[PDB]
């Protein structure tokens, strides 16, 4: 799995891969590793399949109940802490989660929280999570700036997942892009790695090691 | 008088007034009729509305594919008791792969209602029920009273003005019992029976409620234009 | 020490068409190197035009199907005989599975039917409740033998158009019910040859707007 | 069933009063008078034992004045048995606080805790309230010397000088007349005894009918000493102040 | 456990235990709340039947629930401590889970919910307490003032009073408080609050307590001399 | 979690044209010790069902008591207890199957493998299996333990599929069962010569045969077998 | 987490705590503040198992803040430290213990003295002039033993702290991405933004 | 005294019948259902002019497709609303769909009779629950403390209910527009209210399939009041 | 891993003519790391002295617990608890945690205020009372202390002589234990005066 999210001038970019594996067997190449918690909040999926699905859908129910009760959008801080407090209750029982809770509010601005099944809850600008996280970090750290255009920021996220998809055996399939603004997230398509690799190689002049 | 404050108190003549007051709630309820042949069993119920803007309160509840009832009195108490029947019918199917006998379903309702008449704090159920069903011994019709008394019958009626429909069925006993393999004629007899309890008002398309269960017929409820055929 | 889990073998396959869906599964039941039954139905009609199969440990498989069938019954009671849609059934099954997250139903569940637009639908579950809508899914023992064949012959993966040499992909034309059944039969015939736990018989349930139909075919009994 | 016999101890009257609390206060008004007076250099606790006998063993007797810890003491007015239930709870609370924070419990925190227990018996549980009123005399390093009172309602208030039990109306008037802010312990001792001597229902005030206690910084250097007076010591202070 | 239904309906559709709890509030000392343009003031009556009191240590009538919200009350004193404690706990629990202090409306809604729960729970009587809750939401400069009562209903008020002779001071406020132009300064708001209490109090000595709450956790209680200056100025203008 | 102590070996069964046959030997083993020689492991329920049990005997006796109690309970307030509302094989099985799966789910199983043989109200043959894991399956022939490995192959030569059932008479079926019991005695080290057999027919009802013995055994060829290879004497 | 240090000088307490957070193979963050303000004149730093650390710290923070509001009074550092110890001593015999070590630096306004308390996850409390948790003490205590004198100024304390951090950066295998330093004195708590 | 779950000689529960009297003392709430939407309207009834009327919340959202209005002891409604919101959201979690309006109403009514010697007394508040679903379209229900609920084409509850219901009897037909229903609620509220109706002491709301449940602004309602005055003066 | 030797430390007690003595080291460690040289292991409740070795968190917890209990004792009994009675209270309190014990090695020392008789006692971690006439030892260097005490001790020593004996027993035992040392304290106890002496020892 490779999932990333980063803050910038235009809001938040979220990018994930699509692969699911049982040992060396590729179970699925079409997994939705981004969860649409609501029109304004996204959650990424890494680790064990069910846990992140189940509890982040549940998180959406808690957020909906909050804004029904309080007549106001839930903060990213409060939404992330509901999930982290929940998993902390299950600590030891064997949950397996690594996720980024991403949102954009008036009081906070674009915010990302890394939430973890050991109970960890970290605010930050850039996060990469999964078996291919190290590969994605390389591309991000060297190319990341605050003053990135929405177009360039989207490409960087797409390119960083591709880097991991190539090298990491347990990452691949396709790339799902999302862009998060204050008025909500915007889906930016499914991109098959099989077609994306040859396209990027040709246009970018990268991957000269690979023959095409 | 001094012995009607709670259900735990007998009167000097050996009466339970709280149970009798619960029985009174049934008499205030709208009329409903039950009757059966050897192949089918039918429930006919007169639904009651609050006013012209309101809907007509539903009277018939399905318990299983082969069993269901009609109510008269406190509707929420019918929901509690019908829910209990649904569970018991279901426990029989899941554990024993066995459809729950109608007679045994009556025994369970009797015992549930009884506990509410002997303990302090609680109250009796305020509803009467007419259970129909088709099991391994053919068609059946039961009458439940919240005193705990359950009775198997060919036909009966409960609610306001139910005596008129009950007399009609007592006359027609020999005729309608013989209506085998003809659902429409058995319903006709039920619609004609409930008509003996009407005053001022008549059976309209959103007033009438009919249910039937039989040999090769799952428990199905008919409302709206589906009962215009029988008006 | 007592081991509460076992493996009853078997293999299942779900394919979603344009206005139909099929859920197939072999009829062999086993433990270790013995055959328990040559005909033990594994795919079930659960009502509301939904078919289901829970493959793996048969005790957990039967328990789950039983509880879902029960869930359909109570959905009717509680919500005025409303038809349980395939997407709603899927979400419900997730909660049944996750309820036993720490003592799981050791099964690979697949359901099939039609969505609310009338198009074919298949959903796939892991033992602990993660699920996803799919066009194509094999589950169980010989899943690793069947899926690659379906990637190639249903989704035309790695296939291109002659003359263009890798430039133009083979277009994803829709498959008829007759065409899908052919691929299902060949998938199981092939799996039977190379997997010892697959054989005896093949039972297919086809779901259309008209209802649920069944088809049975013999498989090799060795 | 059982409802028939329930007194319903925790209900409002039409006027918005708690019946049982009011009746408990009526009980306390017949109990022996207890007085507390706070001075700049200490606190005095004086209390009258109820119609005693010559055959009562006084030197081993305790019905009025009780020690909660080394810094806090209480004077009781009401049912003695009820007071001992609460006193043991208060002693435990003080020790819990000491174990937790490694510091002696502040006087108010102890008072609030006991008063909250009394309150609970007036709002829930269906039990009768405690027929007890306390005078708390205590010291801590935040507020220094403090006097409080609590009653069966669970309401508590702070005081410079206060009385509970019998003849509080007459006693409070006499205290209000002669009390001054710059007063000292030795003067407060005299005021407390003089007040009891005038309000007492007995013919004369003697050593065998009194319990007496002082909380003084009259302990060698910056620390506080509790002194529960012995029968002979009460006899001496009665002669010194010129009452006998 | 004791399960007896103490709060129940009567033939005329009244719950007498809730209504008798309001009578306990009527008996309690007067409390008043007035919100200005950039502040809220809480005034409270101290009955002078009790002298020889130690005012340093005696429980004050206004209580801080958090650094930005305060609560005053009329009715049973012992009952009020239970509501204040629960409110203080909930305020810290909110900060812990939501990572943001409570809004004044939320805290009010919680306290009101507790009061309501005690009107249909077995074995308990209602709280003989009505509260005035005032303060400022986090990062907000709009003043807030809410009222609760034993039944559990709550609502927002431009100005409000509760307790004994509250009918009189509400009469005063209804003619003296203008919505189109509320007390623009702290001085004007305190003056109007002291004026309203002077309709009922008796002597303007140690019988009036005043607490001023401003935005951004700025809460202060006025002393005797500071209040006495307001008392002096009000009557000197009145002699005309 | 436990271990089985006193155990019973194979239970074997099959369907035929008008009903079902079931059989099991009368031994209660204590490890390798053939401790108890008079143990009945077929337990009839009414006149339409026979429950055959293998595995732990203490757990078998518990199940025996549950079934005895089931009959008592069914009779309560049931005028048709001996007629339309009598216990069916399918009812008895489903009850046991429920208990077996519940017990394995509490990690405290009834250490058994069970075969419920019987005939339904409409004359249909009933034959289904359940074990300590709650696993269930049906087949024209069913067998537990060693029977699964040795009896089924022989019984499947008579009834190989569903269409072979009407073609199989009661004489042919019983013959096959009795032969299988002999084979098991040759080859199962925890079996005995004495066994019980039960037939449930839709016409002739329940026939319960006790104190049967394995007969017509071939042993004479043993006299010619000498040494393990090279030895001649 | 990794390195947490504490030193008590003449008129203040100084706490230094690493910025790195590592999840196995990668360093997810390099600006993490491993501390919570319990009261205006009391600061607690912490290090231990993931999740448990923050959960425990915030739980303590909430409890002390609750006490402050109820009594309108700040607890002494000694009182706060005893409360924290008891919570950990309770925790160690629980179903799942808090795996958290803490340093509590506070300025007692009554005695006008700075105070440093070291408490481990077992509930082992000691008052010290300087302290540390984990492997931090193994490198730093020899320097502190030589240089600490109890009348140092705050500026002298920071210099001695720099010498400790330099030794850690030389001899520790792990890159802890520097430290966030905070000072606790009579005026309250402040952060040294350049270190 | 006597049991809380006691039956009267007429076969009615004393406490339920007494709670119905408390509802008659409550402020008026009206609901009208049409094929274009359902309208909900309430009388605020502030006890004093110093009370900020916009804090009076007698119309409440349960979900996007279900709204609710209340009358009687409104404090009792808070736990009912909380349960309704939880039931709606929980069903969406379990079934990935909107919950039927009837099913939501049934869930609320199940709380009603859970009282004895559970809560100590019945609820002293009636609810008008309005919503839309795909199966049965636009619906309006009346939920009582007896546990009974009726569906209505139009319904009024509170102190001016029988007068308002008689007016709704004459005015309602199956072809009403949403705009016509809005004015009709305003008209009848104005008829039964003590004080003169304006945008500050009365509140409107609606539920449509497209936009869901919406509480009306005071500016929006003010215009509809002005439109009402003119059309009544038109004849 | 072994709870009783994570922190380290020792306590020793002795009887003399009309007097008792109790002594302890001052070390607290985390295995090999020395953490504190001011961790005193001897506490007193009135005139009754209690030394405690073992796991330090439990040492602290038990001190707080016995302070708690002896304070309630005094309020109710209206007198200070005696050594014989306190010994029974320690035993009771330890045994109530039979299957989840405090990992400690307590030592009681004191003079009965009424009889004037010198008293010492030791316990295992779960309550068993060792009431010796001569001496009691506890901690990570208990073997060493047994050897020192068994040779150095003689009955009826005068207070100032007893000081020398117990001091030399502790010091030389501690110097043969890696987890003990870093300072030492000795309490000399007579019927109505108690002297406390800190000893100069090697700091490694
Ligand atoms: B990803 O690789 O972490 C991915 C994310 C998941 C939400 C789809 N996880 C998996 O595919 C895991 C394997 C795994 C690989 C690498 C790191 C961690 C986990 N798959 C499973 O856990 C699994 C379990 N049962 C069936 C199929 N897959
Ligand atoms: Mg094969």
């Amino acid at each position: 799995t490779t999932t990333l999210a980063f803050r910038f001038q235009g809001g938040i970019i979220v990018a994930v891969d699509s692969r699911a594996t049982a040992g060396n067997w590729v179970a699925s190449q079409t997994v939705k590793k981004v969860i649409e918690i609501n029109p304004f909040l996204l959650g990424t999926m890494a680790g064990g399949t069910v846990d992140c699905q189940f509890w982040e859908t549940w998180l959406g129910s808690q957020c909906r109940l909050h804004e029904l009760r309080e007549k106001e959008r839930i903060s990213v801080a409060a939404a992330s802490k509901i999930l982290s407090n929940l998993v902390y209750q299950y600590k030891g029982a064997g949950l397996s989660m690594g996720t980024m809770i991403c949102g954009y509010t008036r009081k906070e601005g674009p915010t990302i929280y890394y939430v973890d099944s050991d109970g960890t809850r970290l605010k930050g600008d850039i996060f990469c999570v999964g078996s291919g996280q190290t590969f994605a970090y390389g591309v991000l750290d060297s190319n990341y700036k605050w003053d990135l255009s929405v177009e360039d920021a989207l490409y960087l996220g797409k390119r960083s997942i591709l880097a991991a998809a190539h090298r990491d055996a347990y990452s691949g399939g396709s790339v799902n892009l999302y862009h998060v603004t204050e008025d909500g997230w915007i889906y930016h398509g499914n991109h098959d790695v099989g077609e994306l690799f040859w396209k990027v190689k040709e246009e970018e002049g990268s991957f000269n090691n690979v023959i095409g | 008088n001094n012995y009607d404050g709670d259900t735990v108190t007998f009167s000097p003549t050996g009466r339970l007034f709280q149970v009798e007051y619960a029985l009174e709630a049934i008499k205030q309820g709208s009329v409903t009729v039950g009757l059966r042949s050897n192949t089918h069993a039918v429930l006919v119920a007169l639904k009651r509305n609050a006013d012209e803007l309101s809907s007509y309160q539903k009277k018939i509840i399905k318990c299983d594919e082969h069993m269901g009832l009609s109510l008269a009195g406190l509707a929420p108490d019918a929901r509690v008791l019908s829910n209990y029947l649904r569970q018991q019918c279901n426990y029989s199917s899941l554990v024993f792969n066995r459809k729950l006998a109608v007679e045994r379903a009556g025994h369970l309702l009797c015992d549930k209602a009884q506990k509410n008449t002997q303990s302090y704090g609680g109250r009796p159920y305020g509803v009467g029920l007419l259970i129909i069903g088709y099991d391994k011994s053919g068609a059946h019709l039961l009458e439940f009273q919240p005193s705990g008394n359950v009775t198997e019958l060919y036909g009966t009626a409960i609610g306001a003005r139910s005596q008129g429909a009950k007399t009609y069925l007592e006359r027609t006993l020999d005729t309608f019992i013989k209506i085998d393999g003809n659902p429409d004629e058995l319903i006709k007899a039920g619609v004609e029976a409930i008509s003996q309890s009407l005053r001022d008002e008549s059976l309209t398309v959103d007033n009438l409620s009919i249910a039937i269960v039989g040999k090769d017929t799952p428990f199905t409820i008919y409302d709206g234009e589906a009962v215009a055929k029988y008006i | 020490q007592f081991n509460p889990y076992g493996d009853n073998g078997g293999t299942i396959l779900g394919i979603a068409g344009e206005d139909f869906a099929v859920l197939a599964g072999d009829t062999r039941n086993i433990t270790d190197y013995s055959i328990n039954s040559r005909y033990e139905p594994k795919v079930f009609d659960c009502g509301d035009n939904i078919v289901m199969s829970a493959n793996g440990f048969a005790a957990d498989g039967d328990a789950l199907v039983k509880r879902f069938k029960n869930s359909v019954k109570w959905y009717h009671f509680d919500h005025n005989d409303k038809k349980l849609s395939i997407n709603s059934a899927a979400r419900n099954i997730q909660h049944l599975l996750y309820g036993k997250r720490f003592f799981p139903y050791y099964v690979h569940t697949i359901i099939a039917g039609l969505d609310e637009d009338g198009k074919g639908a298949v959903y796939s579950f892991d033992p602990v409740g993660s699920y996803e809508r799919e066009q194509c899914r094999a589950g169980g023992a010989a899943a690793s033998l069947i899926m690659p064949f379906l990637d190639n012959q249903v989704n035309f993966k790695n296939q291109y158009e002659p003359g263009t040499n890798g430039k133009v992909k083979k277009p994803l034309k829709y498959l008829s019910v007759e065409e899908v059944i052919k691929l299902v039969r060949d998938s199981f015939t092939s799996a039977t040859e190379r997997h010892i736990q697959v054989g005896d018989g093949l039972e297919i349930l086809i779901v259309t707007k008209d209802g649920v139909r069944k088809e049975f075919y013999e498989l090799k009994r060795d | 069933g059982s409802r028939r016999y329930d007194s319903r101890t925790t209900i409002f009257s039409p006027e918005g009063r708690l019946y049982q609390v009011e009746y408990a206060l009526e009980s306390i008004s017949h109990a022996g008078t207890a007085i507390g007076i706070m001075a700049s250099d200490g606190i005095v606790l004086a209390a009258e034992r109820k119609v005693t006998s010559t055959l009562l063993e006084q030197d081993t007797s305790t019905e009025k004045l009780y020690k909660l810890n080394d810094k806090i003491a209480v004077a009781v007015a009401g049912l003695t048995a009820d007071a001992e239930i609460l006193i043991n709870t208060a002693r435990i609370h003080a020790q819990n606080y000491l174990k937790t924070y490694n510091e002696d419990i502040p006087v108010e925190i102890l008072v609030r805790r006991l008063s909250d227990i009394k309150q609970g018996y007036t709002q829930h549980g269906g039990l009768r309230p405690f027929g007890v009123s306390f005078i708390y005399a205590g010291y801590d390093d935040r507020y220094g010397y403090q006097l409080y009172t609590s009653n069966p309602s669970g309401n508590y208030t702070g005081w410079k000088a206060i009385s509970v039990g019998a003849n509080t109306s007459a006693a409070q008037t006499l205290l209000q007349m002669d009390y001054k802010d710059d007063m000292k312990v030795d003067d407060a001792i005299e005021l407390a005894l003089k007040t009891l001597s005038k309000t007492t229902d007995s013919s004369a005030l003697t050593y065998d009918r009194l319990e007496f206690a002082t909380i003084r910084k009259g302990a060698n250097d910056g620390e506080v000493y509790q002194k529960i007076f012995k029968p002979q010591e009460i006899k001496d202070i009665l002669v010194k102040t010129g009452i006998t | 456990g004791y399960d007896r239904a103490l709060s129940i309906f009567s033939p005329d559709g009244h719950i007498f235990q809730v209504e008798y709890a309001l009578e306990a509030v009527k008996r309690g000392t007067c409390a008043v709340g007035v919100k200005g343009k950039n502040c809220v003031v809480l005034g409270c009556e101290r009955r002078s039947t009790l002298k020889l009191q130690d005012t340093r240590i005696t429980p004050s009538k206004v209580s801080k629930i958090d650094s930005h919200v305060v609560l005053s009350f009329s009715g049973l004193n012992a009952d009020s401590r239970i509501l204040i404690e629960k409110a203080r706990v909930e305020a810290q629990s909110h900060r812990l889970t939501l990572e943001d202090p409570v809004t004044v409306e939320y805290l009010t809604r919680y306290v009101a919910g507790v009061q309501q729960r005690y009107t249909q729970s077995g074995g308990v009587r209602p709280f003989g307490v009505s509260t005035l809750i005032a303060g400022f939401d986090p990062r907000d400069d709009e003043p807030k003032l809410y009222q609760t009562e034993p039944s559990g209903i709550y609502s927002s008020w431009s100005a409000q009073t509760i307790g004994r002779n509250s009918k009189t001071v509400r009469e005063f406020l209804e003619k003296n408080y203008d919505r189109k132009e509320p007390p623009a300064t702290v001085e004007e708001c305190v003056k109007l609050t002291v004026r309203s209490l002077l309709e009922v109090v008796q002597t303007g000595a140690k019988n009036i307590e005043i607490t001023v709450v401003k935005p951004d956790s700025d809460i202060v209680a006025l002393s005797s001399e500071e209040i006495n200056q307001y008392v002096t100025q009000i009557e000197q203008e009145k002699q005309e | 979690t436990q271990q089985p102590i006193v155990t019973g070996t194979s239970v074997i069964s099959m369907k035929y044209d008008n009903g079902v046959i079931i059989a099991a030997d009368n031994l209660g083993s204590y490890g390798s010790l053939l401790r108890f020689n008079g143990v009945e492991r077929l337990i009839p329920v009414g006149d339409n069902t026979v429950v055959g049990i293998s595995g732990d005997i203490s757990d078998m006796q518990h199940i025996e008591r549950l079934l005895k109690d089931l009959v008592t309970e069914n009779a309560y307030d049931n005028p048709l207890a001996d007629a339309e509302e009598a216990l069916e094989p399918s009812y008895i099985f489903e009850y046991l199957a429920t208990v077996m799966y519940q017990r394995r789910s509490k990690m405290n199983p009834l250490w058994n493998a069970i075969i419920v043989a019987g005939v339904q109200s409409n004359g249909d043959q009933f034959l289904r299996y359940v074990n300590l894991l709650g696993v269930t399956y049906s087949s024209p022939t069913l067998a537990t333990g060693f029977g699964a490995h040795m009896a089924n192959p022989l019984l499947r030569k008579v009834v190989d599929r569903e269409s072979d059932i009407p073609k199989t008479t009661v004489q042919v079926a019983e013959e096959a069962i009795v032969n299988a019991m002999r084979v098991l005695y040759y080859r199962d080290a925890r079996s005995s010569r004495n066994f019980s057999l039960a037939i449930i027919d839709k016409n002739t009802g329940l026939t319960f045969k006790k104190n049967l013995q394995v007969e017509n055994m071939k042993w004479d060829f043993a006299k010619d077998i000498k040494g393990y290879g090279t030895q001649k004497i | 987490m990794d390195i947490i240090l504490g030193i008590r000088v003449q008129d203040s307490v100084i706490l230094a705590s690493s910025k790195a957070v590592t999840r196995g193979i990668s360093v997810l963050k390099d600006s993490d503040d491993k501390t919570r303000q319990l009261s205006p004149h009391t600061l607690m730093s912490f290090a231990g198992e993931a999740g448990d650390t923050v959960q425990f710290a915030e739980y303590i923070q909430a409890n002390i803040q609750l006490y402050s509001i109820r009594e309108d009074y700040e607890l002494s550092p000694q009182a706060v430290s005893s409360f924290v110890r008891q919570e950990l001593a309770k925790s160690i015999r629980s179903r799942r213990p808090y795996q958290v070590n803490v340093l509590i630096g506070g300025y007692d306004k009554k005695k006008n003295k700075p105070e440093l308390y070291q408490i481990d996850y077992l509930g082992t409390k000691v008052e010290l002039p300087y302290g540390a948790h984990g492997y931090s003490g193994f490198y730093t205590f020899s320097l502190l033993d030589h240089h600490y004198r109890p009348d140092m100024t705050t500026e002298e304390g920071l210099d001695l702290l720099k010498l400790c951090v330099q030794e850690l950066e030389k001899r520790m295998p792990m890159d802890f991405k520097g430290v966030i330093v905070k000072i606790v004195d009579k005026d309250g708590i402040r952060q040294v933004d350049d270190f | 005294d006597r049991g809380v779950s006691t039956f009267s000689p007429e076969g009615r529960l004393f406490q339920v019948e007494y709670s119905l009297e408390a509802i008659k003392l409550g402020s008026t709430a009206i609901g009208i259902a049409t094929k274009e939407g359902v309208v909900l309207g309430v009388e605020k009834r502030a006890t004093s002019p110093l009370l900020e009327s916009d804090s009076i919340e007698k119309i409440v959202e349960i979900d996007r497709h279900i709204g609710c209005a209340m009358s009687g002891l409104t404090a009792d409604a808070r736990s009912m609303i909380e349960h309704a919101r939880t039931a709606a959201v929980t069903h969406n979690l379990y079934y990935d769909e909107d919950i039927n309006v009837e099913s939501l109403t049934q869930s609320v009514c199940d709380l009603a009779l859970r009282f004895g010697e559970l809560m100590s007394r019945p609820f002293g508040v009636a609810l008008l629950i309005a919503g839309h679903d795909a199966d049965d379209g636009y619906q309006l229900f009346h939920a009582e403390p007896s546990g009974t609920f009726y569906r209505y084409n139009a319904k009024a509850i509170g102190s001016g209910s029988e007068g308002a219901q008689a007016e709704l009897l004459n005015e309602w037909h199956s072809s009403l527009t949403l705009k016509e229903a809005e004015l009709l609620v305003l008209k009848i509220l104005k008829q039964v209210m003590e004080e003169k109706l304006d945008e500050n002491n009365a509140q409107l709301s609606c539920i449509t399939k497209q936009d869901g449940f919406k509480i009306y602004d005071n500016e929006k309602t003010a215009e509809l009041i002005k439109e009402l005055k003119e059309k009544e003066a038109a004849e | 891993s072994d709870p009783s030797s994570i922190n380290g430390g020792i306590v020793v007690a002795m009887t003399g003519k009309d007097c008792v003595a109790i002594a302890c080291d001052l070390r607290l460690g985390s295995q090999s790391l020395g953490v504190s040289n001011k961790f005193e292991k001897i506490f007193h409740y009135g005139h009754v002295f209690l030394g405690i070795t073992g796991l330090a968190t439990d040492v602290t917890t038990l001190n707080e617990m016995f302070r708690y209990k002896t304070n309630l004792y005094k309020l109710k009994e209206e007198r200070a608890i005696e050594p014989e009675t306190f010994t029974q209270l320690v035993s009771s309190s330890l045994y109530e945690r039979r299957f989840g014990p405090y990992f400690v090695g307590p030592v009681v020392a004191g003079i009965n205020s009424k009889s004037g008789k010198p008293f010492i006692a030791g316990f295992d971690l779960i309550g068993c009372i060792d009431e010796a006439k001569d001496f009691i030892v506890s901690g990570t260097a208990s073997d060493q202390l047994f050897g020192m005490c068994e040779s150095l001790y003689e009955p009826n020593l005068e207070p100032e002589d007893l000081f020398e004996t117990i001091s030399q027993a502790l010091l030389n035992a501690a110097d043969r234990d890696a987890l003990s040392g870093w300072g030492a304290v000795v309490y000399i106890i007579k019927k109505d005066e108690v002297v406390k002496r800190y000893l100069k020892m090697r700091q490694d």
